[PDB]
């Protein structure tokens, strides 16, 4: 419903004990399937296959990590585990303190997204696609640590 | 050189691994993709399955290499391997020696 | 500068040792000219149909060698003849119809053999003679039919084996029989429908056996021998059901699977002198019609069994289960309640579709850890107005389809959920305040949710 405003924060601690830092932005826009909150925290990509219950026991991660999953082909994965609704849950379950859906290969899931909003969750759940989509994962394929901060306007 | 995988791409690294490859989940910072392999890595054991063969972490304290989920196979610098255990003192009925670090 | 081979990648294991990866080159066959001092060679995925025109023993050091996905066919018998340190070979996704006959014979220093993912059926006798270190071996996805018992009968060293995803049918009575050291024996994915009674006598130290995803029809009593079994799996079978006595055997048994079979009856003492099993699930034991002794089987922490036609309980079954913490006896033909009160640290409960007809004022009195509380679809009549009183943790509630009339009040203050559909004698409304933190409610009229706000969840 409302615009997502993205800032992935660089930066480098410097030999004093200080930091600095470089930002970039992005735009993204906040799916009724979770709040309409502002949200912000380190990043944490996660593939699609690592969020299902059907593992016994996962990898544990630091609470408070913003979640970034890249989708695949819709025809790819005939029956997930769960559905992009369901990862999301497992997400915030996890950890997430947002998740952030790389939607550029399968324009289906925003309409199974909005598809529960009247049981949405704690956090906010964001989606991206197109350009803004492209410079999101350029700074994820490349770089080792950054931060990101979801802002509701 | 995303190698081993039916199916790949930059962003996920490699997916659904070819013929008979265990997949696991690498990861470096906040990045995660994913690999295809034929035997898992140091701390890690392969679990094989019909359709999921993946490589599950060993969670046995003082356990670098394992067999099974409570079976170590080789233990960390300064510690003595003994049934699959890691001790630091070695048990009554035999001592150690410290060749290889084992009883 | 020194011979490490063109195109391969080399590095230091301790001063002066040598660690190879010729991995993913697709070499026709191994480098000729090799240097000595290698304590690791990697040669995997490399279209390598025989080994070899020039084989190369005279590499004394060499600790590991990795020879995966590459298309083999059989070992010459004079092979490895030079590795004396050899601890850990990798053989697997090649094409092994079999064995090695004598080639992989006196390789005293082996520790570990990973023969699995290949086509192998037969496992000719005293193939694996003279290995007196091997302590590990896979042998899972494999066409084994039976256990090679005259083959393993000289591996006395083996701690763990795996003869996972094969055709396996039938385990012979003593068919580990000199393998006194065996901790570690995985089953699973076969075809195993029958077993010996003393089929694994042989194994002392055996601690973890894993039969799941097979074909029994009943219970395996070849267990009694294992005094030192640990963990047991035995889930996805058809097993019908577990005798009397089935666990005696087996003092310190922590960790136990069996869901997915069709069990019917279970013998009462069968669960007797387990210290230290810590969970227990029972779903769907219809023929069981009273609750089964548990002594010296104090620290269960999770006990959930249910689809049964458990009449009532002994009245000192709180004695026998201390440290309890969740409680689920759903589906069942329970009538009277004992006290309850001695099993403490309770957290959850779930007595649904039972045949409960009162809640008395002692039934559940000091139970300050327990959160929730199901008792839906029972039949009961009217309930003590202090019964729930002295539950200060006490936040989801449910009593659905009760046949209730009047509500009790009093304690039970500032609790999360509460479900009272099906109750169409309580016709009485309930207030906001007596109530903080209620977020999801069921309510059998719709009258009664117009109270609370709703024209936070109310259902009518």
């Amino acid at each position: 419903k409302e615009t997502a405003f993205v800032e992935v924060v660089l930066f480098e601690s410097s030999p004093s004990g200080d930091y600095t830092t470089h930002t970039t932005g992005l735009t993204g826009r906040f799916s009724r399937a979770g709040a309409m909150l502002s949200a912000e925290g380190e990043i944490v990509q996660m593939h699609p296959l690592g969020l299902c219950n059907n593992n016994d026991e996962e990898d544990l991660y630091e609470y408070g990590w913003v979640g970034v999953v890249k989708l695949e082909q819709p025809e790819l994965d005939p029956k997930p585990c769960l559905t992009v609704l369901g990862k999301a849950k497992r997400a915030v379950q996890r950890g997430a303190t947002a998740v952030i859906f790389d939607v550029s290969e399968n324009p289906e899931a925003i309409d199974q997204l909005n598809q529960g909003s009247e049981d949405p969750l704690k956090r906010p759940v964001v989606y991206v696609k197109g350009a803004d989509a492209i410079k999101l994962m350029n700074i994820v394929n490349k770089q080792k640590v950054a931060r990101a901060r979801i802002q509701h306007l | 050189i995303c190698k081993g995988c039916l199916s790949c791409s930059k962003d996920n690294g490699c997916s659904r691994c070819q013929q008979k490859l265990f997949f696991f989940l690498r990861r470096e910072g906040m990045r995660q993709y994913g690999e295809c392999l034929h035997s898992c890595p140091s701390g890690y054991y392969g679990h094989r399955a019909p359709d999921m063969n993946r490589c599950a972490r060993c969670r046995i304290e003082n356990c670098d290499s394992c067999f099974s989920k409570d079976f170590c196979t080789k233990c960390k610098v300064g510690f003595y391997l003994h049934r699959g255990r890691c001790f630091d003192e070695c048990p009554d009925g035999f001592a150690p020696l410290d060749e290889t670090m084992e009883c | 500068l020194r011979g490490c081979p063109t195109h391969c990648h080399c590095e230091p294991d301790g001063r002066m040792l040598l660690r190879v990866d010729c991995s993913d080159l697709g070499l026709s066959e191994l480098p000729s000219n090799l240097s000595v001092f290698t304590s690791y060679l990697d040669l995997s995925m490399n279209n390598i149909s025989q080994l070899l025109p020039n084989p190369l023993p005279s590499l004394r050091f060499l600790e590991e060698l990795r020879l995966a996905g590459n298309a083999l066919t059989y070992i010459p018998k004079g092979a490895f003849t030079g590795l004396y340190s050899l601890k850990v070979l990798m053989l697997q996704n090649n094409q092994l119809r079999h064995v090695p006959t004598e080639a992989l014979q006196n390789l005293r220093s082996l520790q570990s053999l990973r023969l699995d993912a290949n086509h192998i059926s037969y496992v000719p006798p005293s193939c694996f003679s003279g290995l007196h270190s091997l302590r590990h071996l896979w042998l899972d996805d494999n066409a084994l039919t039976e256990i090679p018992v005259q083959a393993f009968r000289s591996l006395s060293a083996l701690q763990a084996m795996t003869l996972a995803l094969n055709k396996i049918h039938h385990i012979p009575d003593y068919a580990f029989g000199n393998l006194s050291s065996l901790v570690v024996l995985h089953l699973h994915n076969n075809r195993i429908h029958s077993l010996g009674k003393k089929c694994f006598d042989g194994l002392h130290s055996l601690e973890t056996l894993d039969l799941n995803y097979n074909n029994l029809d009943e219970f395996p009593t070849a267990i009694r021998t294992l005094s030192n079994l640990k963990e047991l799996g035995f889930h996805s079978n058809n097993i019908r059901s577990i005798p009397e006595k089935a666990f005696v055997g087996n003092p310190s048994l922590i960790t136990i699977h069996f869901y997915d079979n069709p069990i019917q009856f279970v013998g009462r003492s069968a669960f007797q002198h387990l210290p230290e099993l810590r969970t227990l699930t029972l779903n769907g034991a219809s023929q069981i019609t009273e609750f089964p002794d548990l002594t010296g089987t104090a620290n269960l922490e999770s006990l959930t069994l249910t689809g049964a036609q458990i009449s009532s309980l002994p009245q000192t079954v709180c004695n026998q289960l201390p440290n309890l913490q969740v409680l689920d006896l759903s589906y069942n033909l329970l009538e009277d309640l004992p006290s309850f009160s001695v099993c403490q640290k309770l957290q959850k409960i779930d007595l649904r579709h039972n045949e409960i007809y009162e809640i008395k004022v002692d039934t559940f009195q000091q139970l300050l850890s327990l959160r929730s509380l199901n008792l839906a679809w029972n039949k009961i009549a009217i309930i003590h107005p202090n019964a729930f009183s002295t539950l200060p943790s006490l936040i989801k509630l449910d009593l659905s389809s009760n046949l209730l009339s009047s509500f009790p009040i009093t304690g039970l203050h500032g609790l999360t959920h509460l479900k009272l559909t099906g109750n169409h004698a309580l016709q009485s409304l309930i207030s906001s305040e007596n109530f903080p933190e209620l977020k999801v409610i069921e309510m059998p009229y719709a009258y009664q949710c117009c109270a609370f706000g709703v024209c936070v969840q109310c259902s009518p």
